[PDB]
C-alpha cells in the first residue's frame, strides 16, 4: 500500500477504507 | 488473490482499486 | 686421517630383524648406531652379528623400543675409547623404553671424559654388577644404573678369572685390592686409571701424550695418538683449527665446503638434508635459532640485534602438522615457503599457542590442505596470515582445498585482518554452520577474478543454519540501570508484517575489544555464547507506529562490557533477500551502578594501627571509579559483643572475625520473597522441551490459515 | 553521632573526649566524610591513624559521581583483625584494685579507650580449692556494671594467677603461671610489669 | 409436519445490514452461511431480528470480522447439530476477529457431523473455556480455540454450578480438566448418560430411543424426534427409503422427479450444466464411482463391463490438496492430469480422511512434491499408484521431490507395491527417518538405476536418526550380570569381508518397548545416546574358538530397558546399493541390587510407636521388582550424642529435631524459578572439543604386529 | 537386628547382639536372625519393637530370592526421626521426689521406663549471699555422671531455680515462670518439674 | 531475571523505566 | 495484569506501556 | 577402550567375563 | 611381560585367560 508491500489484516482494512461502504463487489453469475 | 498483487511484486494504485466505485 | 679400514659414519636401523650383515669392513664407526620402531624384534635372530673389529667410538649410544636383543656383543670387540660427543639428555648412555637386553658388547670400555650412563627398564641384562664403576665413568653422581636382572640379586655373575679364556685382563684396583674386574659371561675389561683420564693410556707405555685420549701408539706425541681429546687433523693433533677449517666438538677440523656449499647446491635433488648447513657457536650446525640472521655472502650465522624473523626453507616443502607441538617444530619461522597441511587430532583449546606461532606463519606457498581444526573454531586468530600461493598444485589443480571438513563453523575475519589468493583456482565446499557471504568478501578481497570461479566454490548449500541477513540494525535507544537495560532499536519490519516472529538477542561476557560471531557446540544450555528470544512488536497504522521495538533485559553486571547484537527470528524459505537484519556486535558497558561489590577482601597490614585492604573485583575493573567509600569509625561497639560468651562457654568466640549484628545472611536459601531474581533460562532443555520446528509449525500455519482465509473472500473478479 | 572531615586516611588525633584520643575510635554518623581513600587506580590501600589491634567492621564500596554526594555501592560487612600488639595487652592505661569487704581483691581495669583493641573478655581458670566465694570469670557486661573482676577466695601464701586479658590478642596481667604474694586474703599486686 | 419446510440456501452477508431478510422462517440451510465486514454497528442495529427458525446448517457457517452481535443468544439462540459433508478448513465454525463480544447462544447443541470449531483472535467474549463442544465434535484433538481473553490475562471462564434452568453444570473431564459444560455466565448445558448420548437425549431428564441422535422433541418418541441419526422423509426418520424416494446430500429422500430436474437444471444460472445428480444403489449423487458410468437411457449410474474410471480434468493450472477440504475437491477421481503437492502439517494423522479420498488414483501425472511435512507418518493413501505419464516435469528432472518428511519413516509394506517412472530421477534430501536399502528397492522398481544423479543428489544427508537394512545380524549368546552383559552376535560381514571396518553399537534408554530406532537426532536426555565401536578378535571366520564376535556394556542401570540395535562401518561402492547390516532392536535389561539409597528418604513418620515411610525410586530403578526387607542399625551411645549436648545457651545443631520441609508449595516454592542458591551450576558453561580418539589407538599397539609382518617384512627386498 | 554375625538364624532370642532384646524367634531362614518385613502392593511399612521418643536409621534393599526369605545380608541406609506423642513427651516415670526437710535433700528425677533420646530439661541455679552452691546441666552423661543435685539448709520455704520455656514437640512437664514455694508439693513447689 | 519471571518489589526499578516523564500514571502494586 | 503479566506470565513490555500510554 | 578406572574390581570381572567356563580369579593379580 | 595394570595400561586375552583358576 504505501511501502507497495503490504500483507496482512492492515491489507484488508487499508483496502476496505479505499473504497468504502458499497465497496466490494462480486460475481453469482458464472 | 489480492496477495499475488501486495503480498509480492510492487503494489500500484491499479493493483487495488479494482472493484471499488 | 691416516687410518685403516672404511671410516664409517652412523645410521638408523629399523622394522626389521637384521641389517648388519652389510657391515663386513667397517673398523671404525664415527657416528652412533640407533634403534628405532623395533616393536616386534625377537632375541633368536640377534646372536651373531658382524663387524670386522673397532678402533674407538665417538658419539653417544641411544637404545629405544626393542623387544628382542638377547645379544649385543659381537658388535665392538677391541675397544679402545667411548663418549657421548652428542648427549641425549645429557647421557653417554640411554637405555630407556625397551625390554629384555640380556647382553651387550662394550667389553673394553677404557674411560667416558664426558656424560654418565642411564639405563632404565631392562627386565633381562646381567653382569653390570662386576665392572669398574669410578674409573669409567667422569661423573659418578649421574651414574643411574637399575633395573637389570643381576642388579636384582638373581642372575650369577659367572666371569672370566674362573672358567672362561684369557682377553688381556690385568687386575686393577678400585677397592684397594687388584680385582679380576669383567664386563659379561665371558669378557675382561681393560680400563685405564682416573689420574690421567684425559690424556689416555696405553698398553706401549706410560699414560699417552696429553692431546692423546685412550690410547695411542707411542706417547710424548700428538701424532702418534689414534684418539685425541684435542683436535684431530690430517694425522697430527692441535689444541684450535685453522680459520680455513670450522671445529668438529674439540675433536676434528673440516673445511668449509663441507658446510657451507655441501648443503647450497641441492634444492630438492640431494638426501642428505639441504638446509644450508651455517657456522655458528663455534660449530657447523644445519640452522641457527632464531635472534640470529644471516648477513655475509657466505652464509655464516651472524646475531642480529635482538629476536628476529627467520625464512625457513623445509624438505620437500611440505610439513603437515598434526598437533600444536607439530607447529612448535616450526616455532619462529615467521615465513614458510611450502604447503602446511593441518590434519590435527585430538587436543582441547591448546590453538592459543598457534595464535603465537601461527599468528606469525604468514605465507603458505604450497597447496593449502586443511582440515580437523577441532581447537579453534573460527579461523580469525592469527594476527600474520596473508599470503597464499600455489607453487605445489595438488590434484585438481587447486591451491585450497577443506572439503566436507567437521568441526569449524567460522573462518578469518576481515574487519582486523585479510588475505590474498594467487595461482590459480580455488576449491572451497562442505563446511556447514557458516555463512557464505563471507566466502564472496574472501573473493572480493583476493581480487584477480577469472581465477576465482563462482562454480568451484561453496554457493548452493552449507549455509542453512545460520542465515546471511543483508541488512543490519543499531539500538536507536539504550536507558540502562545496573542490570535492567531496555533497548529499543528501529521498528523496520520485512515487507511482509508476519513473517519475523521476534528478535534472538545475543550477549556474553567480553571486556576485551576484538570478538567474532559464532556459537559453540549444543548439549541442551551449555554455549560459549547465551542467546535468548523476544517477542514480536505489535501495528499500530500505516505511516508509523507509536512503539519501537523494545526489550528490556537483566542479568548483566554493572560496570562490565558485554559484546551483544541481535538477530532476526527469519522463517526459512527459499530466498535470502527478504530476511531481516542483525545489529552489529557493540562491546556495551553496563553503567557503573551500586550492586558493585568486590570480593576476596583480604585485610592484611605491616602494623596493627594500619590496615593494607586487597581484594578482586568480581567484573568490575575500576574504569570509571572516582572513590572508595570506605568505613574505619567505630561500627562495632555493639551490645552483643559487650553481653556474649562467658568463660563458663567452650571456646568458640576466640579466632573469629564474624560475630551476630554483622551478619546479613538471608533467613534462607529457598526462593521464597526476593532470591527469585536468579530464575533463569532452562538448562535441562535449552529454552524448551520441544525444538524450535514446533513452533514454526504452528507459526506458518497460522499464515497459511489466514491467507487461506483471505484468497476466498476477495478478488471480485478479474476484471 | 559524631560528623567526621577528611577523604583520605587520617593520622592526626581524632577528639574522642578521653585523655589519649586516637583516631577511627567515634561512633559513625549520617556524614559521608569518613576515613576513607579515593582512587589510585589499584586495588591497594595502606590505611594508618588506626588503633593498634582495634576491632573493626568495615562495608567495602566503591563509588561512581563523586559531584553531589558520595554516591557509593552496597555493603559486604567484612571485620578485620590484623597484627595483634600482645604486648601492648600489658598495659595502655594503669591498671588499679579496689579491695572488697569480702576477701577479694577487685581488679579494676583503667583505658582511655582500648587495652590492646576491644575489650571482649578477660578468660580466667581459677576455679580450684573446692568450693569458695561467687567467681566470675567476668564478661565484659558484668565488667561494665562493676568495673573489675571477681575470683574465688585467696588464702594467705603463694597464688599462681590465670587472668589474661583476651582482646584477641593475649598476653595481659599474664604470660606463665608465676605465683603473687597473697597477703591477709588480700592485696595482690598483679600484674607485675605483665 | 414436524420438521419445518422454507429451506433458504446459503449466501454471502457482506457489507450491509438489513440483508437478513432471507431468514425469515427458514428450517435449514442449503449452502454456505458467510457474516463478513459487518464494521462499526451498533448491537441494536442486528438486533432487528432474531431467527430461531434455524435448526441445523447444511454446511459450513462463517463468522469474521464482525464487530455489532455482541453474542449469539438473539439471533441464532435454538440450534442441535451442524452438518459436516462439505467443510471449510479443518471444521465448519468459523468465528475470527469478533469485537464487543461477552456471551455465547446457540441453545442447547448436540453434535458437529464432521470436524472441529474455530473461535480465535477474539480478546472480547469471555466465558469460552469450559464449554460443551468436545463430545459434540468428531475430532477431539484438532482444536483450535487461542487467543481468547483468558490465557491472555483479561477475564476469567466462569460458569455457574448450579442448575441454570433445565440446564445444569456437570464437571466432566477432557484430558484431565473440570469443564463445566455450559455456553456462557448465568447458563449451563446438560449432560445425559453414554448410552443415552449414542442416540440424543431430550432436555428433559429423559432419554431417546433410537433411530435418534439428539433431541425428540414429541420425548422418548423414535418416529418423530428432531435431529435424526439417518436420512428422513416427510418428518420422520429413516434408516432406508425405499423407492421412489432416493437418498440426496446423504440426509434427505427425494423424489426421483427431484433429481431428474436437478440434472435438467443448473444452479450457476444456467440450465443444463452444473449439478449433475445421477441415481445410485439408494441415492441421488454426482459423479458415480469407478466401474459405474453414466446411462442415457433413464440418466442413471449403471454397471459398466470392464473398468470405466473417471479421470479428473486437471491438465492446466496447478490445484494443490494440501487440506482435507481440498482432499475432498477430488471424490473417487482416477487420474490427476496435473502435478500433486503435499504441503499438510500438523493435526493428528489426518490421512485417515486421504483414505476415504485419495488412495483410489493410480497415475500421477507431472510431478510428485513432497514438501514440508512437519507432521507425517505411515503413507498409506497411494497403495495403488503404480503409474505416472510424466506430461510435464518440473526443472531438474526430478519427479519425486520429498523434503522435510520428519517423522515419515515408511513408504508402504512392499505387498505388491511399485511405481513405473516413463521419466524424471529421483530427490531425496533431509529424510532422517527414510531407510536406504528400501529407497534403493524403490530405485530398481522405477527404472531409476544408474540415472539417478551423483552430482546434485546425495542420500547420506538422509536416515540421520533410522534407517533398515535387509542384511541382519542375530543374537548368538547372551551372558547377563546385574550391572553389564555379555554379548555376542552373528560373525555375519558384507560380501565383501575386507572391507569389514568394524561394528557400532547404539544404547539409550527409550521410556517403553514397541518404539523404533531414533539415536542420531537426540544429543540430550529423552533419548540419551550413547554409541560405542565394536572390533572382537575374530575377523574372519576360518579360525574356530570358543569366543566368537561379540562385545559388553560398560556400564548400565540395574534393570532397565535398555534398547539395543547396530550398524556396521562400512565403505560404500560407485553407485549406492544396499550396504550395511543390523540386528533387532531388542529392549534387554540387567539383574539388580539396591545398595544405593531410595532417593528422597523422607522423614515422613507419624506415630510415635510406628514409623511411616515414603519411598521414591533410587537413582538406579535397582530392580521393578517391589519386594525389599526392612531393619535398622541402632545409634545408640553416638559421640554425636555426648559431644553435641545442648543443655545450655549457644546453637549446638540440637538432638532429635523433626521438620519435614514438603518441597511442592509448602517449603522451595515454584514460581517457575528454577536455580536453587544453595549450590548453583553453570548454565552457558565452557566447552571443549572431542577427544576420544587419543585412546582407541593405544589398542593398535596390541593388534599391529601381525600386520607389519604380513606387510613389511614379507616384502621382496634386495638386502 | 543380627543375632549372629553369620548368614544364619540360631533362634535365640536371648542373645541380639546388644544390651537390650528386640528380636523375636522365627522359623530358621538362610540369613541372618532379623526383622523380617515383606512388601505388597505398598511404599511404607512401620518397624515395631523401638523405645518412645527416638529417631533410627533404617535398612532396605531388594534382592531376587524369594523361596527364601533374603539371601541378602548387607543393605542401604536410610534415617528417620519417630513422631513423639503423649506418652514420653512427659516424664515416662514418675515426677516425684525424694522428700527432705532435714537439713540435706537428694534430688533425683527418675530415669525413664523406656530409655528416650532427649529429657525435657529443667535448669538448676540455687544462688545465696556466698555459700556451697549447686548447680546441673540435665543430659544423659551429666545427668548419669553428678546423679541429679544435693542442697543443704532444707526447710519449707522459697528456692531459688532458673527459669525457661520448654518446646520440643510439646513438652508434658516443664519450668514454671513463678516464685517458687514450698507447700507440700501438689506438682511446682518442692519439684519444680510439672 | 527476565528469563521467566520477575516477583518482587523489582518491578518498581524496572516500572518507572519504562514510562518517563510523558504524563505517566503508572500503577504499582507492592 | 499489572502484577500478573510479567511475574506470572512471560514478560513483554506491550502490556507495560498500556499502564501510561 | 576408553581409559576408565578399569582396574580394581572390574579387574575381577575382566578376570571371570572371558571364563566362568574355565573358573575364574577370585582376588587382583596387581 | 610384567605388566598388572590395564586401565591406566593395556592388556590382553593370554595375559588375563592364565589368571581364571
Amino acid at each position: 500500500f504505501v511501502n507497495q508491500h503490504l500483507c496482512g489484516s492492515h491489507l484488508v482494512e487499508a483496502l476496505y477504507l479505499v473504497c468504502g461502504e458499497r465497496g466490494f463487489f462480486y460475481t453469482p453469475k458464472t | 488473490g489480492i496477495v499475488e498483487q501486495c503480498c509480492t511484486s510492487i503494489c500500484s494504485l491499479y493493483q487495488l482499486e479494482n472493484y471499488c466505485n | 686421517h691416516l687410518y685403516p679400514g672404511e671410516v664409517c659414519p652412523g645410521m638408523d636401523i629399523r622394522n626389521n630383524l637384521t641389517r648388519l650383515h652389510e657391515l663386513e669392513n667397517c673398523s671404525v664407526i664415527e657416528g652412533h648406531l640407533q634403534i628405532l620402531l623395533m616393536f616386534k624384534t625377537r632375541p633368536e635372530d640377534f646372536r651373531d652379528l658382524s663387524f670386522p673389529k673397532l678402533i674407538m667410538i665417538t658419539d653417544y649410544l641411544l637404545l629405544f623400543r626393542v623387544y628382542g636383543l638377547e645379544s649385543l656383543k659381537d658388535l665392538f670387540p677391541n675397544l679402545t675409547v667411548i663418549r657421548g660427543s652428542r648427549l641425549f639428555f645429557n647421557y653417554a648412555l640411554v637405555i630407556f623404553e625397551m625390554v629384555h637386553l640380556k647382553e651387550l658388547g662394550l667389553y673394553n670400555l677404557m674411560n667416558i671424559t664426558r656424560g654418565s650412563v642411564r639405563i632404565e627398564k631392562n627386565n633381562e641384562l646381567c653382569y653390570l654388577a662386576t665392572i669398574d664403576w669410578s674409573r669409567i665413568l667422569d661423573s659418578v653422581e649421574d651414574n643411574y644404573i637399575v633395573l637389570n636382572k643381576d642388579d636384582n640379586e638373581e642372575c650369577g655373575d659367572i666371569c672370566p678369572g674362573t672358567a672362561k679364556g684369557k682377553t688381556n685382563c690385568p687386575a686393577t684396583v678400585i677397592n684397594g685390592q687388584f680385582v679380576e674386574r669383567c664386563w659379561t659371561h665371558s669378557h675382561c675389561q681393560k680400563v685405564c686409571p682416573t689420574i690421567c683420564k684425559s690424556h689416555g693410556c696405553t698398553a706401549e707405555g706410560l699414560c699417552c701424550h696429553s692431546e692423546c685420549l685412550g690410547n695411542c701408539s707411542q706417547p710424548d706425541d700428538p701424532t702418534k695418538c689414534v684418539a685425541c681429546r684435542n683436535f684431530y687433523l690430517d694425522g697430527r693433533c692441535v689444541e684450535t683449527c685453522p680459520p680455513p677449517y670450522y671445529h668438529f666438538q674439540d675433536w676434528r677440523c673440516v673445511n668449509f665446503s663441507f658446510c657451507q656449499d655441501l648443503h647450497h647446491k641441492c634444492k630438492n635433488s640431494r638426501r642428505q638434508g639441504c638446509h644450508q648447513y651455517v657456522i655458528h657457536n663455534n660449530k657447523c650446525i644445519p640452522e641457527c635459532p632464531s635472534g640470529y640472521t644471516m648477513n655475509s655472502s657466505n652464509l655464516l650465522c651472524t646475531p642480529c640485534l635482538g629476536p628476529c624473523p627467520k625464512v625457513c626453507h623445509l624438505l620437500e616443502g611440505e610439513k603437515t602438522i598434526d598437533s600444536v607441538t607439530s607447529a612448535q617444530e616450526l616455532r619462529g619461522c615467521t615465513v614458510i615457503n611450502g604447503s602446511l597441511i593441518i590434519n590435527i587430532r585430538g587436543g582441547n583449546n591448546l590453538a592459543a599457542e598457534l595464535e603465537a606461532n601461527l599468528g606469525l606463519i604468514e605465507e603458505i606457498s604450497g597447496y593449502l590442505k586443511i582440515r580437523r581444526s577441532y581447537a579453534l573454531v573460527s579461523l580469525s586468530f592469527f594476527r600474520k596470515l596473508r599470503l597464499i600461493r600455489g607453487e605445489t598444485l595438488e590434484i585438481g589443480n587447486y591451491s585450497f582445498y577443506a572439503l566436507d571438513n567437521q568441526n569449524l563453523r567460522q573462518l578469518w575475519d576481515w574487519s582486523k585482518h585479510n588475505l590474498t589468493i594467487t595461482q590459480g583456482k580455488l576449491f572451497f565446499h562442505y563446511n556447514p554452520k557458516l555463512c557464505l557471504s563471507e566466502i564472496h568478501k574472501m573473493e572480493e578481497v583476493s581480487g584477480t577474478k577469472g581465477r576465482q570461479e563462482r562454480n568451484d566454490i561453496a554457493l548452493k548449500t552449507n549455509g542453512d543454519q545460520a542465515s546471511c541477513e543483508n541488512e543490519l540494525l543499531k539500538f536507536s535507544y539504550i536507558r540502562t540501570s545496573f542490570d535492567k537495560i531496555l533497548l529499543r532499536w528501529e521498528p523496520y519490519w520485512p515487507p511482509d508484517f508476519r513473517d519475523l516472529l521476534g528478535f534472538m538477542l545475543f550477549y556474553k561476557e567480553a571486556p576485551y575489544q576484538n570478538v567474532t560471531e559464532f556459537d559453540g557446540q549444543d548439549a541442551c544450555g551449555s554455549n560459549s555464547w547465551t542467546v535468548v528470544d523476544i517477542d514480536p512488536p505489535l501495528r499500530s497504522n500505516d505511516p508509523k507506529s507509536q512503539n519501537h521495538p523494545g526489550w528490556l533485559m537483566r542479568g548483566l553486571k554493572p560496570w562490565t562490557q558485554y559484546a551483544i547484537f541481535v538477530k532476526t527470528l527469519v522463517t526459512f524459505s527459499d530466498e535470502r533477500r527478504t530476511y531481516g537484519a542483525k545489529s552489529d556486535i557493540i562491546y556495551v558497558q553496563t553503567d557503573a551502578t551500586n550492586p558493585s561489590v568486590p570480593l576476596d577482601p583480604i585485610s592484611v597490614s605491616n602494623s596493627s594501627s594500619q590496615i593494607i585492604l586487597k581484594w578482586k573485583p568480581p567484573s568490575d575493573p575500576n574504569g570509571n571509579i572516582t572513590h572508595y567509600l570506605v568505613f574505619w569509625e567505630r561500627q562495632a561497639e555493639d551490645s552483643e559483643l559487650f553481653e556474649l560468651d562467658y568463660c563458663l562457654k567452650g571456646l568458640k568466640l576466640p579466632s573469629r572475625t564474624w560475630s551476630p549484628p554483622f551478619e546479613s545472611e538471608d533467613s534462607q536459601k529457598h526462593n521464597q520473597s526476593e532470591y527469585e531474581d536468579s530464575a533463569g533460562e532452562c538448562c535441562s532443555c535449552p529454552k524448551t522441551d520441544s525444538q524450535i520446528l514446533k513452533e514454526l509449525e504452528e507459526s506458518s500455519f497460522r499464515k497459511t490459515f489466514e491467507d487461506y482465509l483471505h484468497n476466498v473472500v476477495f478478488v471480485p473478479r478479474p476484471s | 553521632s559524631l560528623g567526621d572531615v577528611g577523604n583520605v586516611t587520617v593520622a592526626v588525633p581524632t577528639v574522642a573526649a578521653f585523655p589519649n584520643t586516637s583516631s577511627t575510635s567515634v561512633p559513625t554518623s549520617p556524614e559521608e566524610h569518613r576515613p576513607f581513600e579515593k582512587v589510585v587506580n589499584k586495588e591497594s590501600l595502606v590505611i594508618s591513624g588506626l588503633r593498634h589491634f582495634t576491632g573493626y567492621r568495615i562495608e567495602l564500596q566503591a563509588c561512581n559521581q563523586d559531584t553531589p554526594e558520595e554516591r557509593c555501592s552496597v555493603a559486604a560487612y567484612v571485620s578485620a583483625r590484623t597484627m595483634p600488639e600482645a604486648k601492648a595487652d600489658d598495659i595502655v592505661g594503669p591498671v588499679t584494685h579496689e579491695i572488697f569487704e569480702n576477701n577479694v581483691v577487685h581488679l579494676m581495669w583503667q583505658e582511655p579507650k582500648e587495652p590492646n583493641g576491644l575489650i571482649v573478655l578477660y578468660e580466667v581458670s581459677y576455679r580450684r580449692y573446692g568450693d569458695e566465694e561467687l567467681h566470675l570469670c567476668v564478661s565484659r557486661k558484668h565488667f561494665a556494671l562493676e568495673r573489675g573482676c571477681r575470683l574465688r577466695g585467696l588464702s594467705p601464701g603463694n597464688y599462681s594467677v590465670r587472668i589474661r586479658a583476651t582482646s584477641l590478642a593475649g598476653n595481659g596481667s599474664w604470660t606463665e603461671p608465676t605465683y603473687f604474694y597473697v597477703t591477709d586474703y588480700l592485696d595482690v599486686p598483679s600484674n607485675i610489669a605483665k
